[PDB]
Parts: C-alpha cells; structure tokens; sequence
C-alpha cells in the first residue's frame, strides 16, 4: 500500500520553509503491490 | 467488528478518511456506517452491581 498523504497551506515566505505546524491529512491510500526504490519529480517547462 | 453497545447519535465533527474512534482500551467507541456513511457513537451497556 503506498500513502500519499497531502496538506495545503497558504503560505507568503519569500525564499524558505515557514516555522509552524500543519498536520498532512491522509489523501490517497494506493493498492500497488510493486516494489519502489527510487523516484524522480516531474517539473514542466515554460517555452516562449 | 463484532461488539455490543447502544448506537446513540454523536456531535464529534469527524474529518473524512476517519471512520472510527477507539479509546483507553482500543475498543471501539464510535463508528461510520457503511451504506448512509453516517456517524454512530457507541456507547457500552449499562451495568453495575446487584
Ligand atoms: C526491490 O528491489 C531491490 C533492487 O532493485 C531489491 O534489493 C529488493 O530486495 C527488492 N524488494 C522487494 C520487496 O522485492
Ligand atoms: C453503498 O455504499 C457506498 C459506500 O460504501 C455509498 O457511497 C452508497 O451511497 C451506498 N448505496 C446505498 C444504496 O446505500
């Protein structure tokens, strides 16, 4: 089972992490049943 | 879950993903129905000594 668990939060920080505390609800709870060891993020791309 | 108990109405503002309550004991004592999603509390049948 693979948890995504999420939290959104409005933040106005300029450059870093903000100090406070915000519990993550759970989101997503995933029936996978494979086997994960490394990850990569997806960005997007801005063309002009 | 099996148990006993009177399912009574409750005012505890569950978020979402919770279905059940569990207290000292980890006995249940509150629960979602399936079906109506609605919240039940559980509360254990009076008892004392005769
Ligand atoms: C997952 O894969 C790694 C190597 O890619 C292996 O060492 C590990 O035992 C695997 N785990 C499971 C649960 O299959
Ligand atoms: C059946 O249960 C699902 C969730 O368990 C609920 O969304 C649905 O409304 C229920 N349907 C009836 C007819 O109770």
């Amino acid at each position: 089972y693979f948890k995504i668990y999420s939290k959104h939060t409005p933040i106005n920080l300029v450059r870093d992490l903000p100090q406070g505390f915000s519990a993550l609800e759970p989101l997503v709870d995933l029936p996978i049943g494979i086997n994960i060891t490394r990850f990569q993020t997806l960005l997007a791309l801005h063309r002009s | 879950l099996t148990g006993t108990g009177v399912l009574t109405e409750s005012n505890k503002k569950f978020l979402p993903f919770q279905q059940f309550g569990r207290d000292i004991a980890d006995t249940t004592d509150a629960v979602r129905d399936p079906q109506t999603l609605e919240i039940l509390d559980i509360t254990p049948c009076s008892f004392g000594g005769v």
